[PDB]
RNA sequence: GCUUGAGUCUCGUAGAGGGGGGUAGAAUUCCAGGUGUAGCGGUGAAAUGCGUAGAGAUCUGGAGGAAUACCGGUGGCGAAGGCGGCCCCCUGGACGAAGACUGACGCUCAGGUGCGAAAGCGUGGGGAGCAAACAGGAUUAGAUACCCUGGUAGUCCACGCCGUAAACGAUGUCGACUUGGAGGUUGUGCCCUUGAGGCGUGGCUUCCGGAGCUAACGCGUUAAGUCGACCGCCUGGGGAGUACGGCCGCAAGGUUAAAACUCAAAUGAAUUGACGGGGGCCCGCACAAGCGGUGGAGCAUGUGGUUUAAUUCGAUGCAACGCG
């Protein structure tokens, strides 16, 4: 908004594992205001991600996540008649949430029988650098890196951190 | 500022390039009278002296010759 | 409903930067207090260079 | 002095500017969000780890402690 | 290929494009690269980044002439003109001197009337 | 672009609907892609007035014209609408 | 323009003198003969000069800060 | 008769004042040659266009035309129009110091005569760049336009014509008088030039303001203040600076200049709002970041239409349409 760096509230961590990133991930596919069955989908998917990956579950999810987190993201701008996209760097809070949104959408596609099987296979190919969300990641990097020639005025991401 | 031609009793000759090179810049351009602070009469005599010395090639027009 | 963003200090910066880029070579639309006028002019002179680098 | 979602910005010692990154802060990497883990306005352990002579970036850290 | 030592790097830096012609001391060309031919097209030609990629894609393909040091001439009041010489400090060259060959007429011919 | 006609105290005859529709179609073709148009005809004991609301991509735009015989009011409203459309059209060209 | 010197050099001096006199005269001469409005633009420029000088001078009274 | 008005002479002073001649440098274009190769150019985006027949770039040489960066100064000169590289020749005016001289020789001026930007016209040259007309590409609903790519008259010179301009300070000329300030430019006098110093004195000029004036805006010793001499011009708006006739012009057209008719207004300045594809600042689920919808389907309910014997009446942009 115009005003208000807003008084921000935190979230509850995940019960089964010591993670708030995982609780955010439950809140992403928590469709229709119903947390419990989304928790059953996430747990049911990390179990078969462990059996279909061998390694542990939290590192399985995080290694599967860092192959779809982005670095540069386009912002569409128009000046005059043109309307070109300008690469802004993603801030590392937006980064992993923007990854998990693509994982969850690419799991709502892809359709297998169950949602835990779809999301389990989608995280598996996210470890394999093979699935859909890595194609969307590489689309974002190809068009921001393709439109890389714009670093300008003041409407985006002041001096540094 | 001070006008050095007013500090002398001069009437600017075009041949003392030791003095005229204090009034060309290093690109050959004549320096304004708000910078050097000369009087306007000696500024006109100065400009005619610079252009005349350029004609006799005692001063350059530009630096790209 | 919460409180003002970057309390005119580096908002005074980007007002002087936008006003610097979009012409306005007045440097005569600033604030009047010192801590905001200083970087309205700071953004103005940081915007003159960003006008030289582009059209 | 001000934690900007990727760090904490300790700025003691006579104008030395921007410092500790979110990557160290503990022995966990990404999930930490420094506002949850340290403070606002508090004097801490932080050691230097890099001074870059050009571009005026010292980069302190906080993981250099005793947990592992 | 000629095994030249030093070169003169002309940079034509107009509004809509920058072209970079690396020549020798003599004044005859060795290799050139433009801000249009580096993949950037139309309005995107008119950026400093396309001038930087142009100076890269000239500074190699003049490798076979073996230039250690070069002068830099720059003609044109364009959006390149400084990123393209940062891209020649960074390209592995020794810059002897930098000049300005922007043609300033002691007003002669009449310019066009262009805008409304 | 579908034109909806309604009338408060004005009995919309079939010859009245043919003319209004033709005029609206002609205006729509001339200035911009228009999605829907509502026409309201009011009679208040003297003033034959007309309202129109055009829903166009940019948004709503409205005009109103009082006349003497209903037909005159409709003509005024249509010219006003055309003028408004020119403003909206290159208001969202603005290259 | 012309910069040659020892190992810390090559950028600041050059973009200074280059940028000022270059961008001035080329951005001026690039089009528009005008024949008429250097007269108007110098008249407005210098009327704005005396109005800015007298305006700041009589604006040097107070501002209630 | 007299010297104060006017004019002449002796010294200088500054100045894009005018006419003629000559010459210099940068740049643009073209031509010839070299190196080199895949683009150039252009725009808000594009295409028309140019380029593998070697373009664009870079270097060397040559040709030709035009304008004179910096100095450049709300600076200078000229009656006005206007006049900017540098040098020569011929020539006009202004200014000041000290004297001498003539002795009212003065001011204005209808008719007349002269000068008079740009465009244009005639004759002969010249033609770089730009550029009406014109072609093409776009844009647009259309686009005989703005934008782009080209491009002929013209822009230039010599000799004639035209005689108009927002030819404007929208302020006729000449003269006198009437508080100040800050500057510019150009002379000159005195004194410690002893230091870019101080005190006066003339001319031209820029701004701000005093009384006074003005409908106000504003003008304000360079008046739009107080007066005097002479001239030009005005008498509601449209018709109309048009028609007819005269005079001038090669023509375009210029000048002089009506009337019928028609309306009760037209106008100037200032005010309060409203408005702007004017500006500045702040804010809003206004945009951006997201979540879920409507529009497709069936059904419910309301409305328009159509029907009917009646389909009771009202609510209709937002702010009527599961509304009374």
């Amino acid at each position: 908004p115009r005003r208000r760096v807003i008084g921000q509230r935190k979230i509850l961590p995940d019960p089964k594992f010591g993670s708030e990133l995982l609780a955010k991930f439950v809140n992403i596919l928590m469709v229709d205001g119903k947390k419990s069955t989304a928790e059953s989908i996430v747990y049911s998917a990390l179990e078969t991600l462990a059996q279909r990956s061998g390694k542990s579950e939290l590192e399985a999810f995080e290694v599967a996540l860092e192959n779809v987190r982005p670095t540069v993201e386009v912002k569409s701008r128009r000046v005059g008649g043109s309307t070109y996209q300008v690469p802004v760097e993603v801030r590392p809070v937006r980064r992993n949430a923007l990854a998990m949104r693509w994982i969850v959408e690419a799991a709502r596609k892809r359709g297998d029988k169950s949602m835990a099987l779809r999301l389990a296979n989608e995280l598996s190919d996210a470890a394999e650098n093979k699935g859909t969300a890595v194609k969307k990641r590489e689309d974002v990097h190809r068009m921001a890196e393709a439109n890389k020639a714009f670093a300008h005025y003041a409407w985006l991401s002041l001096r540094s951190a | 500022f001070c006008r050095f031609t007013a500090e002398g009793v001069q009437e600017i000759d075009y041949k003392d390039i030791a003095t005229l090179k204090n009034y060309i810049t290093e690109s050959g351009k004549i320096v304004p009278s708000r910078i050097t602070g000369t009087r306007a009469k000696y500024q006109r005599q100065l400009a005619r002296a610079i252009k005349r010395a350029r004609y006799l090639s005692l001063l350059p027009y530009t630096d790209r010759h | 409903m919460k409180r003002q963003k970057r309390d005119r200090l580096e908002r005074a910066h980007q007002r002087g930067y936008q006003a610097g880029i979009a012409g306005r070579s007045k440097e005569m639309c600033p604030y009047q207090t010192l801590n905001q006028r200083s970087q309205w002019l700071g953004g103005w002179r940081e915007a003159m260079a960003d006008r030289v680098v582009m059209a | 002095s001000i934690t900007d979602f990727g760090i904490f910005i300790g700025l003691d010692g006579g104008i030395d500017g921007l410092v500790h990154l979110s990557d160290i802060s503990w022995n966990v990497a990404g999930e930490e969000a420094v506002r949850e883990y340290k403070k606002g306005d508090e004097i801490a352990a932080v050691v230097l780890q890099v001074d870059a002579e050009r571009e005026r970036i010292s980069l302190g850290v906080k993981q250099l402690a005793e947990d592992p | 290929r000629k095994q030249v030592s030093d070169g003169v790097a002309h940079i034509h830096a107009s509004f809509n494009n920058t072209i970079v012609t690396i020549t020798d001391r003599q004044g005859n060309a060795l290799g050139w690269a433009t801000a249009g031919g580096s993949g950037f097209r139309g309005s995107r030609k008119s950026t400093p980044f396309a001038a930087q990629v142009a100076a890269e894609r000239c500074a190699d393909a003049v490798k076979e002439y073996g230039i250690k040091n070069l002068e830099v001439m720059v003609k044109g009041p364009g959006p390149g003109r400084e990123s393209t010489i940062r891209a020649l400090n960074a390209a592995g060259f020794r810059i002897t001197n930098i000049t300005d060959v922007t043609p300033i007429p002691h007003n002669g011919c009449r310019p066009p009337k262009k805008r409304r | 672009m579908q034109l909806n006609i309604t009338g408060n105290n004005v009995e919309i005859t079939e010859a009245l609907r043919e003319f209004v529709t033709a005029k609206f179609a002609k205006l729509e073709q001339y200035f911009d892609r228009i999605n829907q148009v509502y026409v309201v005809l009011k009679v208040e004991k003297v003033t034959h007035t007309s309202d129109a609301t055009l829903h166009v991509d940019g948004g709503e735009l409205h005009a109103s014209a009082e006349g003497q015989d209903m037909y005159a009011a409709i003509d005024g409203l249509i010219d006003k609408l055309a003028r408004q459309l020119t403003k909206h059209k290159d208001k969202l060209k603005q290259h | 323009i012309k910069v040659r010197e020892n190992e810390p050099f090559d950028v600041a001096l050059r973009r200074f003198k280059r940028s000022c006199e270059k961008a001035g005269v080329l951005a001026e001469v690039r089009r528009r003969e005008f024949y008429e409005k250097p007269t108007t633009e110098r008249k407005r420029a210098k009327a704005s000069a005396v109005k800015r000088h007298a305006k700041k001078l009589a604006r040097e009274n107070a501002r209630r800060t």
